[PDB]
RNA sequence: UAAUAACCGCAACAGGUCUCCAAGAAGCAAAAUCUUUAGUUAAAUAGAAUAACGCAGGUAAGGGAAGUCGGCAACAUAGCUCUGUAAGUUAGCAAGAAAGAGUAGCUCUGGUGAUUAUCGAAUCAGAACUUUAAAGGUUAGGGG
RNA sequence: GUCAUCUAAUUAGUGACGCGCAUGAAUGGAUCACCGUGAUUCCCACUGUCCCUAUCUGCAAUCUAGUGAAACCACAGUCAA
RNA sequence: UGUCGGCUCUUCCUAUCCAUUUCAAGCAGAAUUGAAAAAAGGUAUGAUUGUUCACCAUUUAAUAGGGAACGUGAGCUGGGUUUAGACCGUCGUGAGACAGGUUAGUUUUACCCUACCGUUUCGGUAGAUUUUCAAAGUAUUUAGAUAGUAGCACAACUCAGUACGAGAGGAACCGUUGUGUCACGCCACUGGAUUAUUCAAUUAUUUGAUCAAAUAGUGUUGAGAAUCUAACACGUGUUGAAAUAAUGGCUGAAAGCCUCUCAAGCCAGAAUUUCGUCUAGAUGAAUACUUUGUCUUUUUCUUGUUACUUUAGUACAAUUGAAAAU
RNA sequence: CUGUUGCUUAUAGACGAUGGCAUCAGAAAUCGGUGUUGUAAGCUUUAGAGUUUCUUAAUCAAUACUCUCGGGUAUUGAAUG
RNA sequence: GACCUUAAAGGUCACCA
């Protein structure tokens, strides 16, 4: 469901790296588990920056949110991340918004500001956010 | 048995073995294929590379997601004083390969050029082409010259110009020239001789020789770092903490029974002081006559190229320069031989046109504010001293 | 740009941006800009910074 | 079966 | 002499070998750290350069055990005061449970006596003001 | 082993079931409060264990002046078949 | 002859999982299935187990199978197995046994030869005599037998909701733009280390106090230039010609017809090969200067080389050696 | 010619090697540029919460104002003269 | 698999590495 590429920005969250979830669908925190599109390495964990669909499991939440493998995407992070026009740019949380594979998401709202590159790669998340960053 | 997990090897080899070279200088391994059906031309020049800093430029390419205001972009200063032309030498091509026939000399030679050949200037008797000059003008040496020539129109397909710096104009401390043969690409053997001829003793200017928004290829020497172990030489993984002996090596250096080392193996040894050769890239001023300047078409402020404070560790640039965007191989004050490119890139982004929007000249050592020791004084206001 | 804390001039291509979760986002010229902010640090009592300077003189 | 190690000393009265 | 050179270990061996006397700071403390009286500056050689690989001591962006047989190693908690403290239980405990707050400097205020107005003790409580907002130099529990 | 629970995922742990190769009552049976440089599993916190390596210091290693051993050694020391 | 597995690392096989090129289908499209050329490049992250093996949860273009003393312990680890302590169950009268289970259990030496990786020193290639020449010494500019070799893969836009198909569904070639990895680099911008014990602050002790320091092996904390560096910053490897393999064909006999040829002769066709390009590199070549012009041997000076010095000996201009192709 | 030696030499480096200069050589101060930290020491702002001695004089007082965009450091592997 | 016993069925052994 994304729409169009997206440019080198850097990797903070690993695998097993709890983020936030900025929805309202009752579910918490998440944490990352595998993430779409990565290409594998030897040893290496799958990395995910802003804008990527990552799989991830909610480990705190309502019940039917909980002890459940659900899909992601992230849309701010606290790694230092460069834009293509010389701007250094980082945000004070991770947090990510649950979606399906379509692309649409699963909530009605988000909390917080949501990086441009997330809103650019997803066009229901633009829609959604309060300000684009 | 098999490995378990298969990867890709670590270290290129390519690039052995990894033997350190004895010149700072680096020699093109080739030229550009030769085209009889144009005039002739230089097709290599030689610069001295002063530091690094950054520029916006304008995105001219069409159908992609590049910001409108610019892009942030990494530039080598390469300073090219004009080179001067001290003769020329013929090759021939026969069964083993190019063959210089004859080099025929100019009548008067730089003392930088001189002192190439001797290892103590300062006890030498300096009689370097004392005999070629003091009888250049013989009715005799003269008539073994006009033979030179007519024996490279004859028997000869390659003509190379022998130019050397101008050591005086650099901030170097090095009096000693740098010689460099520059092919000469274009017509036949008749033409190419005769514009060899006409460059004897003249001066060769960087724009002549490379063009706006040319790729170039370029050859220099990297920068040495010494004996290296092998997580840096190579890139190995750095073995667990619990591990007796020692973390930064290779575990298994072979299995038992090839009963020897294989060469494919990572062994600490020398990095550093390696010549390599990068192609295409792409110049983004030719700083030459207007053009000298650090000012763009938007920034109308007036200033010179060097950041304030001079270079790092080399100076201050006051003579032609070229912008290559990105990285090219060694430090400050390396010799660099730029070269036209061997297979000319015809993408999209080459072709591209080079519009820069501000060019940094703020000083490159801590956090710098300032473009100009002007504006500094101007934002700061009157000091204690100077004031008093 | 104009640095948050400091209060000087932005470079450009320098310095780092950062943004807070209620929706307010500065941008800094140092780390040492940075650091003082998150310290909650008054940069109307440190001596060198413009906003200090134009309060007093 | 195949065991593995050793160590001792001495070495004489010299 | 009575021991990092006189004793026992092949020796001027980082091992071992019973006692007496015992200053100041700070602190609950014969603790760590610094100093006075006394002792010594030599105790299996040094100088230059500042590669790899080491032994000893460290730090590190974002993530946080995904490494590994296994949180091995390291990080982290750490003093004192006040509030608060569960299930279980042999009813004694668990318990410093867990968890939270305070702590600096300076200028002051008050309580605790002796002797019959003068003299004296470190201890506790409280209040304005200031700053780089305070146990943490050293010492100093990770918890369930 | 079968059923639950712990996890995204459990040859691990825990709670149950029991025709138990071959449990069982001073060869002591069942039970655990406090205690343990004992064995095992899971949470929180923290972190170079790891992604993935970078860098700093002292002592060595390197070179030199003086001094100066030992293990080992049939002869020796380039490969393929 | 140190006996499992894992970790690290290199190479090799193809009975090939992906990418490239083809043929076949009960191949309409999409997804597939069988086979050929091809081993140059890739082939992952975790829960449980010491495990090899296995089974689950993901991700990917794919998460193929194997060898190298069941690769690899003076490379690591010591989880298991496999001494000596201890416990349980069964067996034995007993000491004790158990491919029955559980727990605790020292992992030594390279300074030798070679291999490999780097790094020095000495030696050096035979047949030209147009003095505008020939040779030796020193130095630069070049040269390139040989050896290695590097770039891969994916995604998005358009093609296009088009081809095809009743519908459901549903492509590809050119072109454009990015991402990941590998390799080579690099210090501008961003980040990290920091004994410039830089600047400042501050706890304890000592200088009578202030100043200024010292001590706590770097007291500690904040900022911190330089240098080094990023898996954390950013550049280049989008690159050109020819010949090919499997295969599809052209002309065309054998064999009056047919046939791509187990015939002669050609064309198109791969992540293929070779030029071109990149790195190391042998005998070399040109030029500048110093010389010498029939020649060396043995001594001898120099850090070393050439020229050079002395005593003798040797030769002295003049008929050699070319068709090419079939 | 070449090597040693010197610049406690660098674009180099374990040692050799490699690169540059060697009397128009070199080295060092100082000065300017350029960076880092955050406003030096001495005296003055009822500064200043309050205290004491006076009897509106002083004294003590964390911190704080002006001189002060100050002072200090800055090649050691920074750039000029 | 080997030994034994019953009218196919059982029982004991199957060890050191």
């Amino acid at each position: 469901g994304r729409q169009g590429n997206k440019f080198r920005v850097t990797c903070g969250l690993n695998n097993a790296s709890t983020v936030n979830c900025a929805d309202n669908t009752g579910a918490k925190t998440l944490t990352i588990i595998s993430v779409k599109g990565f290409h594998g390495r030897l040893n290496r964990l799958p990395r995910a920056g802003c804008g990527d669909m990552v799989v991830a499991t909610c480990k705190k939440g309502k019940p039917e949110y909980r002890k459940k493998m659900h899909t992601a995407v992230i849309i701010r992070q606290r790694r230092t991340w460069r834009r293509k026009d010389g701007v250094t740019l980082y945000f004070e949380d991770n947090a990510a918004v649950i979606v399906n594979m379509k692309g649409e998401m699963k909530g009605s709202a988000i909390t917080g500001p949501v990086s441009k590159e997330s809103a650019d790669l997803w066009p229901k998340i633009s829609s959604n956010a309060p300000t684009i960053v | 048995s098999h490995r378990k997990f298969e990867a890709p090897r670590h270290g290129s080899l390519a690039f052995h073995p990894r033997k350190r070279v004895h010149k700072v200088r680096a020699t093109v391994s080739a030229f550009p294929k030769d085209n009889a059906a144009e005039k002739p031309h230089l097709t290599g020049f030689l610069g001295f590379k002063a530091g690094m800093t950054h520029v916006i430029r304008e995105v001219k390419r069409t159908n992609t997601k590049l910001p409108k205001d610019g892009v942030l972009e990494p530039v080598t200063i390469i300073e090219t004083p004009p080179m001067v032309v001290a003769g020329f030498v013929g090759y021939k091509k026969t069964t083993t390969g190019l063959k210089p026939i004859t080099a025929v000399f100019a009548e008067h030679i730089a003392d930088e050029f001189k002192r190439r050949y001797t290892k103590k200037w300062y006890k030498n008797t300096k009689n370097q082409f004392a005999v070629h000059t003091e009888k250049y003008n013989d009715v005799k040496a003269k008539s073994k010259r006009e033979r030179q020539i007519r024996l490279i129109k004859n028997r000869c397909d390659v003509v190379r110009v022998i130019a050397h710096t101008q050591m005086a104009l650099v901030p170097l401390k090095q009096k000693k020239a740098e010689v460099m043969e520059i092919q000469i690409n274009g017509g036949s053997i008749a033409e190419k001789v005769d514009f060899a001829v006409s460059l004897l003793e003249k001066q060769i200017s960087v724009n002549s020789v490379f063009g706006t928004d040319e790729c170039i290829d370029v050859c220099s020497v990297t920068k040495g770092h010494g004996y290296n172990g092998v997580i840096k030489r190579f890139g190995v993984r750095h073995l667990p903490r619990k591990t007796h002996r020692g973390l930064r090596k290779v575990a298994c250096v072979g299995a038992w029974h090839p009963a020897r080392v294989s060469w494919t193996v990572a062994r600490a040894g020398q990095m550093g002081f390696f010549k390599r050769t990068e192609v295409n890239k792409k110049i983004y001023r030719l700083g030459c006559g207007d053009l000298k300047n650090a000012k763009t078409e938007f920034d109308i402020t007036e200033k010179g190229i060097t950041p304030m404070g001079g270079f790092p560790h080399y100076g201050v640039v006051k003579n032609d320069f070229l912008m290559i965007k990105g990285t090219v191989a060694g430090i400050r004050r390396r010799v660099i031989s730029l070269r036209k490119a061997c297979f000319p890139s015809t993408t999209r982004t080459a072709q591209e046109q080079i519009v820069l929007k501000f060019i940094d000249t703020s000083s490159k050592y801590g956090h710098s504010r300032f473009q100009t020791t002007t504006e500094k004084k101007a934002r700061m206001g009157p000091m204690k001293k100077d004031l008093e | 740009q104009v640095c948050a804390f400091s209060g000087f001039k932005i470079p450009v291509a320098k310095g780092r941006k950062y943004v807070r979760l209620d929706l307010k986002s500065f941008t800094f010229i140092n780390k040492k800009s940075l650091m003082q902010f998150l310290r909650k640090t008054n940069p109307r009592k440190v001596f060198w910074t413009a906003i200090y300077r134009q309060l007093n003189k | 079966x195949r065991x593995x190690x050793x160590x001792x000393x001495x070495x004489x009265x010299x």
